[PDB]
């Protein structure tokens, strides 16, 4: 008669410990890759 | 059939015993059951508790080895069940 | 949901960045122990140093008249740091130009610049328990509301004893509450110190008797255990008082 | 085998997911795991 | 006696008054290279479990390094070294001050726990047809 | 997205367990990727940069030692006791329990912070890799789908990739840290 | 006349055990003329006896200070020592020293971001079994 208990209790804990697996894998977003070009500020700083 | 529940070491038989009558007419409050059984900390009994096997219904493939989802079936996939 | 992170906190607000609000006020060091601890701390450690502090004479308005203790052998610390955040524990006006901490700074380093633990004593020589010389220290401290008297022989040759011992000793007085003890040890090392510190300024750090005032500042043989008016010296007692300091 | 599974687990995220098809045997993921233990406790200060 | 309700920053949960752990030694190891006979992780703990009690005593207020070294002392450096890393740890004077909210309601609550569909461990949401009383069961 | 304040995540991600680096790991990077109104300020920052190399290096490392963290069977992992001391023993009555202990039966190094970088032995340089951008389609026929695409697309249902990701996120998260002023903060 | 800690029913209240020299190597330099074995022996034949006389009462240390004017690094010393060989204070449950303080045990966590407390997992339901009727 507790059986369903333990098993919810543990579907509970389960989930959570399942939800530490999760780094985003999941989606692939940009990560500013913003420099399309390097800017004048860049080739004017190498040569100052 | 004749599935046993004494089966348990490092816990007396008692132990899981007033385990098991504190979680029947107690609602897993575990402070009242840790208070309830004999000197063991309330998510030690949270952990043995669930360690508790129903060893007489999981039985030994296609099914099982999946669940939620299966091979569709109108070609020889039966083969798989054959496995 | 809900709101933790530094104090009871706040989780749910405008979604905005906020850098470590922690200070109970200007409260949060730990930048750059790291590296710079590990390196410096993994080898020996050496003596001590016990300071003194007086600002509250009438040429600045303080209760600057504390004492407490020091490694020399460290370099981990701006000192500076150590005093702000001494001073902000006061509970001071936080102008602390008006509670100028250089001055405070400079008396500590002042302080330290007349040190070298105890004398070959310790650098070079190692007497089996020291050798002689038992100073008859004399300590009162004035704490809460009670002042505490006494005077006792106390070994300056010897290493093998530190002063805490003592301290948590004569603890087992009525309660001898925490912040008495302290006190206690430093003035001891305080004592001590100045005594071979000015022997230092000699040269008996080695050998036996020195060279005109250690002469009456000393123990003698004692042969025999004393008398119980002389020792009536050793005792100590606890009395309560209005205070005129 | 193999194919057949990863058959049925592109089926699942294709789909909604879940993290585990099976551990009704509980004997296994339990006696051969202990993360579960300090994972619990986390649990249980808030729970 | 006990007379607070006491409250931590729950990443801290691997803190014990009883114990020590890896996690302090790779922060303050300049008690356990066992070469200042003065230091020992014993009178680490000491400390430790001084300065805690002290703070959870009365912690709606502020406890300062400056008291402890007023109290008992070995040195002062290291002192408020450690003093200072569990402050970072706010295991000390964490709660030195008190936060409050009126928290109106949304459609999601606690007390919330229906029928609806999971991502938990199996469940079964169809049974069986006719035909499958056809067997000749256990 | 929202919510998601603070900046102190820091002390969470220094500690060491697996939940604490993925609850801070996750949402930071989440984080540093806006940039609408989303910047890292610098006030005491500097202990997030720090924390952060610390974990990808011990990270990286037994991954090349080819060993989980997170989960053992020690714990608290060194000494525990309430032994005869109030604050001061360990003096010249140590030696009278050896006495003591003579009669009742009738130092360390320690290591720095991070572990070696180089000279690790089972790392022995053997050339590998170094192939050009062409493994953009080796990364095709790689994520290209097949019966043994082996892209457990979902969390780890195995460690390693658990690892693998880590690290991933990580690196990503770094990246986006570095594009303003505050590069001095991360200058060399 | 009054029973000790049993292994230390060895005591020479008029000699010197080797165990003694052993322990404290201090008084046996043969350096120092303000200590010897002689001045040591009447420190601790006096104190034992002393302790002796009502040993159904504790004795401290500070005691012999007043008592003596010898070193009291020496005397704290042979004073744990002797503790430590129950041949003084074994007769007593008391003198223990203050932090006004006792370890407290209760405790509360809360770090909410949203990984904690839960995932926040959809609801569910089912905590008893039912029938078949089949």
């Amino acid at each position: 008669q507790l059986l369903p208990l333990q098993k919810a209790v543990r579907g509970h804990v389960l989930q959570f410990e399942w939800h530490q697996n999760s780094l985003l894998t999941n989606t692939h977003p940009n990560f500013l890759s913003k420099i399309r070009n390097i800017n004048v500020q860049d080739a004017l700083l190498t040569n100052q | 059939v004749k599935i046993l529940e004494q089966i348990d070491e490092n816990w007396s038989k008692e132990d899981l015993q007033k385990l098991l009558k504190g979680i029947q007419e107690f609602g897993a409050d575990w402070y009242k059951v840790a208070k309830n059984v004999g000197n063991k900390s309330p998510e030690q009994c949270i952990l043995r508790f669930l360690q508790l096997p129903i060893e007489d219904k999981f039985l030994y493939s296609t099914i099982a080895f999946l669940v939620g989802l299966v091979n569709p079936k109108t070609v020889q996939s039966m083969t798989q069940r054959a496995i | 949901n809900g709101y933790s992170g530094y104090g009871n906190g706040i989780t749910n607000t405008t979604t905005r960045v906020i850098p470590q609000v922690e200070v109970g006020n200007r409260k949060h060091y730990l930048e750059d122990k790291l590296k710079v601890y590990k390196q410096a701390m993994n080898e020996t450690s050496e003596q001590l140093v016990p300071i003194r502090l007086e600002f509250d004479q009438d040429r600045d308005r303080f209760f600057l008249r504390d004492t407490l203790l020091w490694n020399k052998n460290d370099k981990l610390i701006k000192i500076e740091d150590f005093v702000d955040d001494m001073l902000r524990d006061y509970r001071f006006e936080d102008a602390t130009r008006e509670q100028h901490i250089d001055t405070i700074c400079q008396s500590i380093q002042e302080q330290i610049q007349e040190f070298q633990g105890n004398p070959y004593i310790e650098l070079n020589q190692d007497r089996l328990g020291g050798d002689d010389l038992r100073i008859r220290i004399k300590l009162d401290i004035v704490v809460g509301q009670n002042q505490l008297i006494d005077q006792f022989e106390w070994d300056i040759s010897n290493s093998d004893n530190c002063p805490e011992e003592f301290a948590e000793s004569m603890c087992q007085e009525l309660e001898l509450p925490g912040e008495f003890v302290t006190a206690i040890a430093h003035s001891i090392r305080e004592q001590v110190h100045m005594y071979h510190k000015s022997l230092a300024l000699l040269g008996y750090n080695f050998d036996g008797s020195a060279r005109s005032r250690m002469l009456p500042t000393i123990t003698l043989d004692d042969v025999y255990r004393p008398a119980a008016e002389s020792k009536i010296f050793t005792p100590n007692l606890l009395q309560i008082s209005a205070a005129e300091l | 085998n193999e194919c057949i599974a990863s058959t049925s687990n592109a089926l699942k995220v294709l789909s909604g997911d879940e993290g585990y098809n099976e551990d009704m045997v509980r004997r296994a993921n339990f006696y051969k795991e202990n993360e579960a233990m300090l994972r619990e406790n986390i649990e249980v200060i808030l729970s | 006696p006990q007379a607070h309700e006491i409250v931590i920053p729950s990443y801290s949960k691997w803190f014990n008054l009883e114990k020590i752990h890896s996690i302090e030694v790779q922060s303050l190891p300049e008690f356990f290279t066992n070469r200042i006979p003065s230091k020992t992780p014993e009178v680490y703990m000491r400390y430790r479990n001084f300065m805690v009690n002290s703070y959870r005593l009365n912690p709606n207020e502020y406890f300062s390094v400056t008291t402890a070294r007023r109290n008992v002392s070995g040195d002062a450096a290291a002192l408020f070294r450690l003093h200072k890393f569990l402050t970072k740890w706010g295991l000390i004077n964490y709660q030195v001050d008190s936060k409050l909210l009126p928290k109106n309601i949304e459609p999601p609550l606690t007390s919330q726990y229906s029928t609806r569909h999971d991502a938990p461990r199996g469940l079964f949401p169809f049974e069986s047809y006719k035909p499958s009383v056809q067997l000749p069961d256990m | 997205e929202l919510g998601a304040i603070n900046l102190h995540a820091l002390s969470m991600s220094l500690q060491s367990k697996n939940l604490g680096e993925i609850n801070t790991a996750l949402n930071t990077l989440l984080v540093t990727s806006a940039d609408s109104n989303l910047k890292i300020s610098l006030v005491k920052y500097p202990e997030l940069l720090d924390s952060l190399a610390i974990l990808g290096m011990n990270l990286l490392s037994n991954l090349s030692q080819n060993v989980v963290p997170y989960h053992r069977n020690t714990s608290d992992y060194y000494y525990e006791d309430a032994g005869s001391n109030q604050y001061y023993v360990t003096q010249h009555d140590k030696m009278v329990d050896k006495i003591f202990e003579k009669v009742n039966n009738n130092v360390k190094q320690w290591d720095l912070l991070p572990e070696p970088i180089r000279f690790l032995p089972n790392q022995f340089p053997l050339k590998i890799h170094r192939t050009p951008y062409l493994t953009s389609l080796k990364k095709i026929k790689d994520e290209i789908d097949d019966p043994f695409t082996k892209i457990n697309t979902r969390g780890a249902e195995d460690p390693k990739v658990l690892i693998n990701d880590q690290l991933s996120t990580i690196s990503m998260i770094l990246r986006n840290i570095s594009f303003s002023d505050n590069n001095s903060r991360i200058m060399s």
